[PDB]
């Protein structure tokens, strides 16, 4: 899948347009986990 | 071949922009 360049299955975990490239969905799985991290930081420094 | 290693290169560049670790929200008594 990664050679052809469709994303794996045993990554899409959440919702994802139609015919999303393996490449776009890493760029926006990399934001998604940015936005985690500073929520995460911010939890733990600051409380709820 | 020739796919190992520019899906070598792929893989290395994706992991490197893909974060690391992600830490686990601290679960507390009002937290919950």
């Amino acid at each position: 899948e990664l050679v052809k360049g469709i994303l794996p299955r045993s990554w899409s975990h959440y919702t994802v347009p139609a015919g999303m490239t393996v490449i776009q969905w890493v760029s926006d799985f990399s934001e998604r986990i940015k936005q985690l991290q500073n929520i995460s930081l911010a939890a733990a420094s600051g409380g709820a | 071949p020739a796919w190992m290693r520019t899906l070598h290169t792929t893989a290395s560049n994706w992991l490197h922009l893909i974060p690391q670790t992600l830490s686990h929200l601290k679960r507390t008594v009002e937290n919950i």
